[PDB]
């Protein structure tokens, strides 16, 4: 997995790979780690998919509740403090790596969560096994105050970077695009990976596969 | 080990088991029991840990029992095998787990003859013959080399006694004896023990 | 703790034909979850008409193919003849068990011409234990390539089919499109596919591209 | 390996309007084979599957509980649960048990009971849901599964070639794993009706 | 990670390091060590951050509340109480070593240590973290007693950078906070800013 | 050596149009200490060859002893044969690969630069007797840091010139000084020619600490 | 993997699955786990492949040797023992070896069990490996010294394709050979699924 | 497990031990002979690990009878039984110790019937009567409760047929079948197998 | 322990408390840490008091004799590597941390480095466990060009940090100042160590 978030001089961008892994093997390609919390903040997930899963769309719902009875659009640091409350709780047993960005009141935040509940805020954080190769193109590259292009460039090179020398990245880029005007989820924004077309078929006929019992229910 | 066996024939499900409780290198008894009472027509065959074999085959048998004297009818045998596997599976997680393989033989009026197969993980399987213990390594063959599901009852007690034989020849443990029962549509019979 | 052994990752396969042999690799050599280099072949010429792939442990895979270089031409020096297809086999079978007790962390297969002039394929575990095959798989992706060959080259489960022999072309598209599958769901296995085919005339290389990711 | 124990493989395969749902049939601890008809794939719905590879024991038990929470669900709103509906039940099921797992991955197959749409997924033994469009597999010979998948799946596979595809990534797949295998038992799941076949398979 | 305080006449002078490690994978090198926990009340983290972060939170709350009822600025003796109750009380849960410092109208600029195990002392000046074993021969040196505001920011600031060249779980910035009647005053220092020796 | 003791960390190479440049910094590290901070993990091995180690100091400095005894004992000969960039780096393999087998490891990476017969050598030999080429490798944290940058610019353009290559490697040691807790701002490059193996230092980065007013 | 092997009036009888494992894998199923010895000596595989191929080549190797030197073929009593000898130096070393050394000399019919545990035992019947409790099973239900030719190979295909049945690690095809005095001859290779269709 | 047992009467020594070889949870086989011929008049009984047993026994054989070749006379019994002590002692801190343990039974011209218990420690015993094995436990009682120093060698093989029987009995193991040989001043006989 | 040794123009300064604890007993409070090698060379001897007492006596024994054969003053580098090749070659079976010091006609006053692992380097040096607690001292306080009374100062200080923060370290400072006209030894106990308040 690699997942990244940079703030811009008009909000967020979040990015991150495609690849869901089982042992050393790919089980998805396909796999969407940027997660709804509110209209106005999402979460890249990164460690036990099963956790990550589970703790956003809690925290997405009790932020629904908390912002049908305020009236008013949620903040990124009550997500904040709800999940690095709740991740403390659980002493890092909740495996869920976190990059939670957003645009409030207060304008753009960007938080990295850890599983045992630690927080940074940071204008730009990287997770997951390729979160190095990641780091290393914003090392390189980032600068304060970019422009909106500028900063989708520049998240979609550092996920390369984990798409390429990361064993446990892969397939395609998705970026989230978070202004005070606008958001824009881009799944998928680049498909640097796709398979090889296939030289033979093996469109196989009716009675290659031998068959010992047949059973058919008609269906209203 | 201990060793228990059954075999599922047209309209009658045959039981044996050892008669043997050991205790290191000692039998201390040599006229045991392994098979319980469910209903009249259902045994319960069971195995394992000392303790949790007598106290999970009794607690499921005055359950079996309860049910009746509730409703004024009896627990069919799969009815009776679902719940003995509900309550083996509530525990494997439970502080009080219980180390018992069983076998449950009975004869439903409507549905005839049934043998489950029940480990301690609690999987159940419905077979026309099982074995358990280290015996049943050396017995399973012979029940797949000469099983068919016709045998005649006459016949199942004569692959039964093959399988009996077999142990006494190749397995490494003295199981001198052992009980036999049938269940069919007139309950539960006590055969002759089988001995050498 | 020191352990002596690491997983560098890499697929191999060997089919033989009629009157060739086919030894394919990746190029990817991996560690962790890192790759070193897109550009590490894992098959290795002996002779003009036996190949052998070796994947598993690079630092043994890299010993054992010079061991087995300098055998060769002490087997030439002391007989006034080359190596045959199955004699490295077999020499192999010994080297490998001189290890039995510090194995060599490698998956080899040999493949090869005969001395009919036919295609010959050897398989081994890291000790030494072999067969002659018809096709095989080895390394990482192994369980995944094997079954298509079962099915397509072996025929098997398949009713209502001609068993023909198998021609080059088919083969040859045949070690492509496992690769390409492979590729998708084995992480060790990408960059380029090598094949190495094995006639009469000698040995000709063939590279496709795979996935970089 | 607890996840090998019992052995066992389950795979679904998306197909034009239908789709396919497969299991080995073997029942065996860890070496010796017990029974050859093990069920591994119980209905859910006139048009929806699910299949459990794993311990043998939470095969049973997550089939059983959760046809108690679908039937409950049923009779409740009065109507035919969508198959991702049920994928996010079973998912909560699993997850309840975060702490101390029932040992099964399930694959879910189907057509929305009122669309008539394909749906397949499989989730992990904590209940992370994964939906394609292709083909899913669960067990102890997932690699070969995918083997045979990634080589012979199509898209827009009519009801028979469908069949062909998934028998015969099953049969190849499980002849390679010791522990899967002594049959394979395919229902195909189409619109106006359920097709269920046992195939010739090794009994090795 | 390298902290340290210092007591003057009228105050206190917070400073931190601003890596934290994973390993030797530096995951922020901008930290924020120093923690408001009241107005004119700080506290320097080290050990786990997830630990610190949270007694942090907690106390906080406990110290803003009291503050309330009582109608009066906390006490610094009472925001190290706090710390103290907690890092004690969850000694085997915590890894946690804590310096509080700030100014109150009662006792002027205090300095307290809450070491691992929870025990509190109230000390002239402060030093935790990994990278204090590196710089105890310095401070014992270079301290003298009645230190004005400018100059415990230059001891702070040359012990820390001396801790940082040495400890590799520490460097990055120095962040700097004096804290007096007149309020909190933050600074930065980077690069050439640090002190070279 | 079965446990390090002072080490270094990551070294650098790239190859470029007319030789190799590879860099490490002046570190030996103990455990977390930064304790002998002006020591060389560079080594001229000949006038074609050079090498850099990271890992136990001790073992590198036992490596450079036997390694530089071998160039000495040819150059005694003067038959106009010498020892290949390529040639080294087989007799390192042989060498890490023998003290593994005897479960007594020299405890390094390395990176062996050279240019002869208008060629760029650059080789890998780690611990366990792996080894390989590549036109750019990193070794330690450098392998998670610096190779994704070297790979990424290496697709763009596979030629380098010098200076691109010397900017390139001054990019990556500035990002191993940020990111690598066991890294020192001073560090060497050793760059090897037609002309010969020159070796300068010591080197600074300059840094960028503006993020730290973005809390 | 299971082997058996049984004396009876017209020899010894031997017969193998060919099923190979790694882990839950099956690395093959053309394993030829009945290995020759020479001609009038048979040797089985079970345990570790490499260990049961080396150490017997070695025993085929010492055999050969020991006709040139003697002028007469070794007896089974003696290559067993050379066997039993040559592994016994391995003990707790981690050789995994069950083997069946099986030839007519002037003894008659000769059948020893020798493994890597150091066990080396003359016997009318045997049978190793995983499988090998499933096919003791049939085996000893059919055997009989008098048993005539085809029953003798009736008896020794079912007991390995029972054995195939229930024992995981065990399938593939039936191989089958019968010691004779004049030598040893390959009888039959079934596969598994054929045998199925027959019984 | 195995089993071993002596019994030495006025001018004679009787000797029998089980005959099964086991694996795992099999007999392997049923007419295994665990006694060893060292000269005309002494017998060695050896059990315990695999390999050890045979490779010593068969050591101990190939000396003793290399001795009498030598030297144109047998080695007496208690020259034989030190003579294995001393072997299987210095052994015991070596690379290459014998995990056996064995009975020596022999008749001496001069010194009459010996019989001598050697465990794998090489602690070596002259007694009356002696038992190796798990069964030894169950029957070494029976022993001491019936067993006189003048004792017939009719008496001495009721009195074995009794240990055995309790084996049969009360053992946990398949023993069906033992070896029986007594040695007196006519050398080694064989007498008939005792089976159940 | 704490053990330092420093160069200035014309000889070398060595230093070291005089603590040997067994667990926290003190077996000996009057150590004597700085051994003679030969006429101007010295080592500092830190970790295990067999190791590093066995390898000064084997190395005394080498260089001395190494010394009669070519019939010169030893090389300080002589000195060191030869301290170098028996802790690299035992580095296993070794626990010792040597500073090696002194004086040579060729080179002058030279401070080598032989830590665990047996590695070399030339350096001022600080060895021992009270070496941790003096490190950022002895970077702010070291200047280049210091003179040999400056150094016996410096060295006292050093010293005196770490003997009052480091329980493995105590007793008495000894010093040596070794150049050309020889080694001069003395004691530092009492009122005459260091004093810094608390
Ligand atoms: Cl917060
Ligand atoms: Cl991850
Ligand atoms: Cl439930
Ligand atoms: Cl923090
Ligand atoms: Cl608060
Ligand atoms: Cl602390
Ligand atoms: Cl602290
Ligand atoms: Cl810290
Ligand atoms: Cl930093
Ligand atoms: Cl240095
Ligand atoms: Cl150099
Ligand atoms: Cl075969
Ligand atoms: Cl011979
Ligand atoms: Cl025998
Ligand atoms: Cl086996
Ligand atoms: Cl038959
Ligand atoms: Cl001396
Ligand atoms: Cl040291
Ligand atoms: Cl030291
Ligand atoms: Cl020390
Ligand atoms: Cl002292
Ligand atoms: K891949
Ligand atoms: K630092
Ligand atoms: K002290
Ligand atoms: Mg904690
Ligand atoms: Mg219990
Ligand atoms: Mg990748
Ligand atoms: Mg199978
Ligand atoms: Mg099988
Ligand atoms: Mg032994
Ligand atoms: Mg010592």
């Amino acid at each position: 997995t690699t997942i990244a978030g940079v703030v811009y001089k008009d909000g967020i961008v979040l990015g991150a790979d495609t690849r869901a892994t089982e042992g050393m093997v790919v089980a998805d390609k396909n796999c969407s780690k940027i997660h709804f919390i509110s209209p106005n903040i999402y979460c890249c997930g990164a460690g036990t998919a099963a956790d990550t899963d589970m703790t956003t769309q809690l925290i997405s719902s009790n932020l629904e509740l908390h912002s049908l009875s305020t009236g008013r659009l949620p903040r990124v640091v009550t997500a904040n403090r709800m999940l690095k409350q709740m991740l403390f709780r659980y002493q890092g047993y909740i495996g869920a790596a976190l990059v939670l960005g957003g645009v409030d009141v207060t304008g753009p935040h960007l938080y990295s969560i850890y599983p045992h509940g630690s927080t940074d805020k940071l204008p730009y954080v990287t997770m997951g096994s390729g979160s190095l190769a990641a780091m290393a193109v914003f090392e390189d590259k980032f600068r304060p105050d970019m422009e909106e292009e500028e900063a989708k460039n520049l998240v979609s090179e550092a996920i390369a970077a984990g798409i390429f020398n990361d064993l446990g990245s892969g397939s395609n880029i998705d970026l989230c695009v978070i202004s005070k005007n606008k958001l824009d989820f881009l799944r998928p924004y680049t498909v640097p990976n796709k398979k090889g077309t296939r030289l033979g078929r093996y469109r196989c006929e009716k009675g290659t596969t031998a068959v010992l019992t047949e059973k058919i229910t008609p269906l209203e | 080990m201990e060793y228990l066996i059954g075999i599922q024939g047209p309209d009658y499900v045959l039981v044996a088991s050892d008669r043997v409780a050991a205790s290191n290198i000692v039998q201390m008894k040599d006229d045991h029991d392994k098979m319980f009472k469910m209903s009249e027509k259902i045994l319960l065959l069971c195995v394992g840990e000392a303790g949790d074999t007598v106290q999970f085959a009794e607690y499921i048998q005055k359950n079996v029992q309860l049910y009746k004297m509730r409703n004024g009818y009896e627990l069919s045998p799969t009815a009776a095998a679902n719940f003995t596997r509900r309550n083996l599976a509530d525990c494997l997680r439970s502080r009080t787990p219980y180390h018992v393989n069983l076998l449950l033989a009975g004869y439903d009026e409507h549905e005839g003859p049934a043998l489950y197969y029940m480990d301690y993980l609690a999987a159940l399987a419905k077979a026309p013959f099982a074995a358990h213990g280290y015996g049943a390594f050396l017995t399973l063959s012979i029940l797949d080399r000469y099983y068919t599901p016709t045998i005649s009852r006459e016949r199942a007690v004569e692959l039964l006694r093959k399988c009996l034989e077999e142990l006494q020849k190749r397995f490494i443990l003295n199981l001198p004896t052992f009980s036999v029962r049938i269940i069919d549509k007139n309950g539960i019979h006590d055969l002759d023990n089988i001995s050498f | 703790r020191f352990s002596p052994y690491v997983f560098n990752g890499g697929t191999i396969l060997a089919i033989a034909g009629e009157d060739f042999a086919i030894v394919a690799s990746d190029t990817r050599l991996s560690e962790g979850f890192s790759i070193h280099t897109r550009d590490s072949p894992k098959c290795y010429k002996l002779t003009d008409k036996t190949v052998i792939g070796c994947s598993g442990f690079h630092g043994d895979c890299l010993t054992l193919t010079k061991i087995i270089e300098a055998r060769l031409k002490m087997y030439k020096h002391s007989n006034n003849k080359a190596m045959t297809t199955g004699a490295i086999a077999a020499m192999l079978s010994t080297i490998l068990y001189s290890r039995r007790f510090f194995p060599y962390y490698v998956y080899n297969i040999i493949g090869g011409l005969d001395e009919e002039g036919k295609g010959a394929v050897y398989s081994f575990d890291p000790v030494g234990s072999y067969q002659r095959d018809s096709f095989k798989a080895g390394g990482s992706a192994s369980a995944m390539l094997q079954p298509l060959l079962d099915n397509q080259v072996g025929f098997k489960n398949m009713q209502n089919v001609e068993h023909v022999p198998l021609s080059l072309d088919r083969a040859m598209r045949l070690v492509k499109d496992v690769f390409i599958s492979a590729a998708e769901r084995d992480v060790y296995t990408g960059d380029a596919l090598r094949i190495c085919i094995v006639t009469k005339e000698g040995i000709r290389e063939e590279t496709v591209s795979l996935r970089k990711d | 390996s607890i996840m090998s124990y019992n052995g066992g493989a389950v795979m679904a395969m998306k197909g034009k309007n239908c789709v396919a749902i497969a299991a080995d049939r073997r029942f065996g601890i860890q070496a010796q084979m017990v029974t050859t008809d093990f069920q591994k794939i119980f209905p859910m719905g006139d048009r929806l599957y699910i299949g459990l590879a794993g311990l043998a024991t939470d095969v049973q038990t997550v089939a059983q509980r959760l046809k108690f929470r679908l039937n409950l669900y049923e009779l409740k709103e009065g109507r035919q649960i969508k198959p991702y509906t049920l994928m996010s039940m079973v998912a909560n099921l699993l997850y309840e048990k975060r702490f101390g797992p029932y040992y099964t991955e399930p694959v879910i197959a189907g057509l929305d009971p009122k669309t008539f749409k394909p749906f397949i997924c499989s989730l992990d033994l904590i209940g992370c849901p994964m939906v394609t469009d292709d083909f899913v597999v669960s067990g102890t010979c997932a690699e070969q599964m995918y083997g045979m998948c990634e080589s012979l799946w199509e898209p827009n596979m009519d009801p028979d070639h469908l069949f062909e595809t998934i028998s015969q990534a099953m049969l190849n797949a499980v002849d390679r794993d010791a522990v899967s295998g002594m049959g394979v038992i395919v229902h195909i799941i189409e619109k106006d009706k359920i097709t269920t076949r046992t195939l010739k398979a090794r009994m090795d | 990670t390298t902290i340290m305080a210092v007591q003057f006449d009228g105050g206190v002078v917070l400073g931190a390091d601003s890596r934290t490690t994973t390993g030797s994978y530096i995951a922020n090198r901008v930290t924020d060590k120093l923690t408001p926990i009241h107005d004119r009340i700080f506290c320097c983290r080290s050990g786990s951050a997830a630990d610190t972060q949270a007694v942090a939170d907690a106390v906080t709350y406990q110290l803003g509340f009291h503050s309330i009822e009582l109608n009066e600025p906390p006490l610094v003796h009472t925001a190290a109480s706090l710390f103290k109750e907690m890092c004690y009380r969850y000694r085997e849960d915590l890894m946690a070593g804590i310096i509080i410092a700030g100014w109150d109208p009662q006792e002027g600029g205090q300095v307290y240590s809450v070491p691992m195990g929870g025990m509190m002392v109230r000390q002239s000046f402060a030093i935790g973290g990994s990278g204090s074993s590196y710089i105890y021969g310095y401070v014992d040196a270079t301290y003298r007693e009645g230190m004005t505001k400018e100059e415990c920011l230059q001891f702070t600031a040359n012990a820390l950078a001396l801790a940082m060249e040495r400890d590799g779980s520490s460097g990055g910035v120095i962040r700097l906070a004096a804290i007096a009647e007149s309020g909190v005053e933050r600074q930065v220092l980077l690069g050439d800013q640090i002190p070279k020796f | 050596t079965q446990n390090p003791m002072v080490t270094g960390t990551s070294v650098l190479g790239v190859k470029f149009e007319g030789g190799v440049v590879i860099a490490a910094d002046m570190l030996g590290s103990y455990g977390s200490l930064a304790r002998f901070r002006n020591i060389s993990r560079i080594m001229r091995v000949n006038n074609s060859t050079m090498l850099g180690a990271s890992g136990d100091y001790a073992d590198f400095q036992y490596l450079k002893q036997v390694l530089g005894q071998m160039v000495i004992d040819e150059e005694l000969l003067g038959d106009g044969h010498s020892y290949s960039p390529r040639a080294i780096h087989s007799w390192l393999t042989r060498a890490m690969y023998s003290r593994r087998s005897k479960m007594n490891p020299l405890w390094n990476t390395m990176v062996i630069g050279g240019y002869a017969d208008g060629e760029s050598f650059l080789g890998y030999v780690d611990m366990l007797g792996v080894a390989y080429e590549a036109p750019s490798l990193a070794t330690g944290y450098g392998a998670y840091l610096a190779q994704p940058l070297l790979r990424e610019v290496l697709e763009k353009q596979p030629v380098l010139s010098q200076t691109e290559a010397r900017d390139l490697v001054e990019r990556c040691m500035r990002v191993l000084y940020y990111r690598d807790a066991r890294s020192y701002n001073r560090f060497q490059i050793a760059t090897v020619t037609e002309k010969g193996v020159e070796i300068e230092g010591p080197l600074s980065t300059e840094t960028n600490w503006d993020i730290a007013h973005m809390i | 993997t299971t082997t058996l092997a049984f004396k009876f009036r017209h020899g010894v009888i031997v017969a193998a699955d060919s099923r190979a494992t790694a882990g839950a894998y099956i690395a093959s199923q053309t394993v030829k786990k009945v290995i020759e010895i020479n001609p009038y000596l048979l040797g089985t595989m079970a345990g570790g492949a490499a260990d049961c191929s080396f150490w017997e080549r070695l025993l085929a190797r010492q055999c050969r040797i020991y006709e040139l030197r003697n002028k007469e073929r070794i007896s089974v009593a003696a290559a067993s023992k050379l066997l039993a000898n040559m592994v016994y130096q391995y003990k707790g070393m981690g050789l995994s070896m069950g083997t069946m050394i099986c030839g007519w000399d002037k003894r008659g019919p000769g059948l020893y069990y020798v493994d890597s545990e150091g066990n080396r035992i003359s016997g009318a019947t045997f049978s190793v490996g995983s499988g090998s409790v499933y096919a003791y099973g049939v085996m000893d239900r059919g055997y009989s010294y008098d048993l005539e030719v085809e029953q003798a190979y009736d008896l020794a295909r079912r007991a390995i394709y029972q054995a195939t049945y229930r024992d995981a690690y065990s399938g593939g095809a039936v191989n089958l050979y019968h010691v004779r005095e004049d030598g040893w001859i390959r009888v039959s290779s079934d596969n598994v699924a054929d045998l199925h269709e027959k019984y």
